[PDB]
């Protein structure tokens, strides 16, 4: 029931990211906003998602621009490194 | 999914921006999508104790429609509290002080009577005509289908639409019309 | 105009719309091709994890791996004693989901379930009302209690 | 159509009508409506069919010149009326004779409205649980009309 | 819902009646054993 | 687009057994198993439309079949 | 005075059309009487709660088996609108020692003699 | 496209009947986001703190007395003036400490 | 013409169900709520009024 950043510390994690896509040679992700409510209130909702070569890698929630965005790498990063909250379950079946 | 705790909360309980027309429309039925929306019993998630409610915009509420002679029969009344204060008005006369007051009235009798009915009303925005701040525009999120549908006038109608149209008597040529 | 015409007008035509079902042939043919699509990728084993809707003692329970359940009554299992549940609804993924009418075949899905506790509940006050009620005219009620941790779902390629 | 001239002397000629559309799809139906199988299946909002029995400026045309049997006529002429309240008729308003204008007052919409809006009177004392007071709504002369609901349409509102 | 259904295809109308989903034994070991018989 | 009698009604008719309790945790945490589910109920719907409709001997909606017990 | 009351002799003389209705042959009549309770006592002459616990009927929603002979059926009449009777059937035979427990009563009113829970196929 | 519920939102739903005819199968993959569906990002001029002072601008009196405070605070949150009452020392005491916490 | 409208209308009505039926042969237990006139007049009377178009 631990997500992976509460146990790993990571500032800036679009730095990371921008990196990471690099060594298997993907191209840098454009930052668009794909929904929105009440921005003008002060009780706003952001949906920001990163797209690659105009596809969609990943998308987050959050409640200021930056802080959506930022929310968005997260969410990217899991994915690559395989740690999604739906992931297989581990294993404690084997006997031996 | 794979979102954190803070953000994946914050996404769930956030609070929607509704856009209603309510030119020809009688003001029952729009109350009864407004209440639905204001209450939040539109969320699987809805609970008494939540706070689940959504803002709803209104326009055109002058331009509302009564079936029948309601125009003429239905009465409001209120009272000052004084001796002869008792105030008795029809909706005719209603709609030409208040604009607003008609579908108000509608949407307040079908909220639950408690407490929280009044905090409901205070995301309720009614607005006569079809214009409405730049501030609220921006906040917008979707708009509803109308519960009734407009029947056409003959103007309206496209040449092609009466040439389809069968016809069902001739008039003698001696007629005067 | 043919016999039976009617000229367009408000009431002519029912206020829903009639909807042409598919042919019963060519459906039949896409039926089998999406069974096998989902029967490769259980043979893969490309999914993550699986919740499945299990109904035990008299109750549905909806369960995925690492759960705790809590029932309310003595099993005659063991502390620490591996056990099976047999009648299972509904087995889903992140990209598919199985039905049971009204239960899946014995050979799709197998659930295991660990027995952790035997505890009894707290006591629970039952006062009737009558007439000269009184403070010691009272019950205490307390019930046997069982819990387990459900330990795996698995599936297999047999559809 | 025959149109009367003042040139006094005056004269009245007379000037070609369309006709009606060949192949009723019902021969052997006395009333226009029968003959083309609308009995019960036109209301106030279907303008094309009522607008073909109004005069130029929005009366009712005699029956002996339509055919209608007496069923029928009461059925449009009703109908008519609500139409006009409605606002569904809007180039077949009265005529004003040297200088009369239209009350210019706004417009409150309506539809369904059984009787004239001059002269009903308010509901100042309604009524309490089972007896209350109804507020009509359509016309009785429709009552038989195909209904599409489960249950008979609420005539008192 | 669905009690007059259920009759007409010569079920029962109450789901928790006679019918593979009540009577069955709800679980064995894991071993294979057969459990006990249930009480009702 | 559903209303809530025709949704249960017509689960019952594929032989589905799933409670209300249980119904209420897929469409809160499994949104997409609760889409198809919405789309089964509805069609069950529309083949009895059909056969309602449609009068004499036709053969029956694909999921219009009954399993039988013994 | 409200009173017991006698019904006319004709009600229980069927008519052509309703043995095709609920479809029993005049001839061959059936044995045996399935018979449930599905009103309340409470509110009812004395006489009519005296007679439901002389013929079992005490729990509702439970089948009792009974004789379809008339000392019997005398008494059935004078609770006729409390129950529900419905024709026993036996497609597969009275059950033997052999079969003595494996029988299970359908809704329709038949007395299969096995019982497998498993799909017909 | 057997499938009667439109797949462009949500997913889309592909149902299938087995051979013997005892599971319903169910195939749902998700839909993304199209490209031409989203907008950018302004970046152009944020932390939530600053949009609340902005909105709780205090411009004269300095600080504010209770009523009027109140007031300005309803307005931002569209609320009523009786939430931001304060309560009496019954009521603060008998508030649970620690309590309980689900995952 | 009035005793003849009577007879027809009992001949032509299309509802399964009439008041002498149900209280003759005590369906629902109905004679709990009745009169023993009922049986007699068959609810064509009530105190000292006349139904016109009871049937
Ligand atoms: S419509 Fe044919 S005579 Fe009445």
């Amino acid at each position: 029931g631990k997500e992976l950043f509460e146990m790993w510390t990571v500032v800036n994690p679009m730095g990371l990211l921008v990196e990471e896509l690099k060594k298997r040679n993907i191209s840098a992700p454009e930052s668009r906003l794909t929904r929105q409510s009440g921005s003008t209130t002060a009780l706003p909702l952001y949906f920001v998602g990163l797209y690659c070569d105009r596809k969609l890698i990943a998308e987050g929630p959050g409640e200021t621009v930056l802080v959506a965005e930022e929310e968005a790498a997260r969410v990217a990063l899991r994915k690559l490194y395989g740690f999604t909250e739906n992931r297989r379950p581990w294993d404690y079946s084997k006997p031996k | 999914s794979s979102f954190s705790r803070a953000p994946q909360q914050w996404a769930t309980f956030a609070r929607m921006w509704y856009l209603l027309d309510g030119k020809m429309q009688p003001p029952g039925k729009l109350a009864v999508i407004a209440s639905n929306k204001l209450q939040g019993l539109n969320k699987p998630v809805y609970h008494q104790l939540s706070d689940c409610g959504d803002h709803v915009v209104i326009i055109n509420t002058r331009h509302i429609a009564f079936s029948g002679n309601k125009w003429e029969q239905k009465v409001y009344s209120s009272h000052t509290g004084y001796p002869g204060g008792f105030r008795q008005v029809t909706a005719a006369q209603l709609h030409r002080k208040d604009p607003v007051a008609i579908v108000k009235l509608a949407i307040y009798g079908m909220l639950p009577k408690n407490l929280h009915r009044r905090t409901m009303m205070q995301r309720l925005h009614l607005f006569p005509d079809e214009d409405i701040p730049e501030d609220i525009l921006k906040n917008l999120v979707e708009e509803l289908p109308q519960p009734r549908r407009v029947p056409k006038r003959l103007d309206e109608y496209t040449q092609e639409e009466i040439e389809a149209f069968p016809r069902v008597w001739t008039p003698p040529d001696d007629f005067r019309m | 105009y043919p016999q039976g015409y009617v000229p367009k007008t408000s009431l002519s035509s029912p206020p829903w719309q009639e909807v042409v079902l598919p042919d019963p042939v060519e459906e039949t043919r896409h039926h089998a091709e999406v069974v096998k699509r989902v029967n490769e990728l259980i043979a893969t084993g490309q999914y993550g994890r699986l919740f499945a809707v299990v109904h035990f003692a008299s109750h549905q329970w909806k369960v995925t791996a690492e759960d705790l359940i809590l029932i309310e009554n003595e099993l005659d299992i063991k502390c620490g004693e591996r056990i099976r549940l047999e009648k299972v609804l509904l087995v889903g993924a992140d990209n598919f989901t199985l039905l049971g009418k009204p239960l899946l075949r014995k050979e799709l899905v197998r659930v295991e379930a660990t027995v952790i506790e035997k505890t009894e509940s707290w006591p629970k006050i039952n006062m009737k009302f009558r007439k000269r009620k009184n403070f010691r005219k009272k019950k205490i009620i307390v019930n046997p209690q069982t819990i387990l941790r459900i330990n795996t779902i698995e599936i297999a390629p047999r559809l | 159509l025959r149109e009367v001239v003042k040139i006094t002397v005056i004269e009245g000629r007379i000037t070609e009508t369309p006709k009606a559309t060949p192949d009723p799809p019902n021969p052997s139906g006395q009333c226009p409506i029968c003959r083309w199988n609308l009995k019960h299946k036109y209301t106030y909002e279907d303008v094309l069919l009522l607008s073909q029995f109004i005069r130029p400026y929005g009366g009712m045309l005699p029956r002996r010149v339509t055919g209608l049997c007496r069923e029928e006529h009461r059925k449009i002429e009703e109908c008519v009326k609500m139409a006009h309240r409605a606002g569904l008729l809007p180039n077949h308003r009265p005529q004003l004779p040297e200088g009369c204008l239209p009350k210019d007052k706004p417009k409150l919409n309506r539809y369904l409205t059984r009787w004239a809006p001059k002269s009903v009177k308010p509901i100042y004392k309604k009524g309490h649980r089972w007896n209350k007071v109804g507020m009509a709504v359509g016309s009785p002369l429709l009552k038989d009309n195909v209904c599409y609901s489960r249950r008979p349409l609420k005539m008192m509102h | 819902a669905g009690g007059q259904w259920r009759l007409q295809q010569g079920l029962a109308a109450n789901p928790s009646g006679y019918g593979p989903l009540t009577e069955l034994p709800d679980w064995s070991f894991a071993d294979g054993r057969p459990a006990p018989p249930m009480k009702g | 687009g559903l209303k809530y009698p025709a949704f249960i009604v017509n689960l019952i008719k594929c032989q589905v057994e799933l409670n209300r309790k249980v119904l209420v945790d897929l469409a809160i945490y499994e949104p997409k198993t609760f889409k198809s589910l919405a789309a089964l109920a509805k069609r069950r719907q529309q083949e009895g439309f059909a056969a309602a409709l449609g009068d004499g001997k036709e053969p029956e909606g694909i999921f219009s079949r009954v399993v039988q017990y013994h | 005075k409200f009173t017991k009351s006698r019904i006319p002799d004709k009600v229980f003389q069927p008519k052509p059309e309703d043995h095709e209705k609920y479809g029993g042959d005049p001839q061959n009549p059936h044995k045996l009487h399935i018979v449930t309770r599905i009103r309340s006592t409470k509110r009812r002459p004395y006489w009519e709660k005296d007679t439901i616990k002389m013929l079992g009927l005490q729990k509702a929603h439970s089948p009792q088996i009974h004789k379809n002979i008339p000392s019997v059926n005398a008494k059935l009449k004078v609770v006729k609108h409390l129950i529900r009777i419905q024709p026993l059937k036996l497609p597969q035979g009275l059950p033997t020692e052999e079969t003595m427990s494996s029988t299970c009563l359908k809704s329709t009113g038949e007395l299969v003699v096995q019982w497998h829970l498993k799909p017909v196929e | 496209t057997y499938s009667s519920l439109p797949d462009d939102y949500n997913c889309q739903v592909d149902l299938a009947l087995t051979a013997d005819g005892r599971t319903i199968v169910c195939y749902h993959p998700s839909v993304d986001i199209p490209y031409e569906h989203t907008k950018p990002i302004p970046q152009p001029d944020e932390t939530h703190e600053q949009i609340l002072k902005a909105k709780l601008e205090v411009r004269k009196s300095k600080q504010l007395e209770q009523g009027p405070m109140i007031e300005q605070l309803s307005k931002v949150f569209y609320t009523t003036k009786h939430r931001w009452y304060p309560h009496g020392q019954y009521h603060n005491r008998r508030k649970k400490l620690n309590p309980p916490r689900d995952r | 013409r009035m005793h003849q409208n009577q007879r027809e209308r009992e001949l032509n009505n299309q509802n399964p169900w009439t008041f002498e039926h149900i209280a003759t042969a005590n369906m629902f237990g109905i004679r709990k709520f009745l009169s023993p006139y009922d049986l007699t007049q068959k609810g064509r009377y009530w105190g000292k009024f006349y139904m016109p178009k009871r049937v």
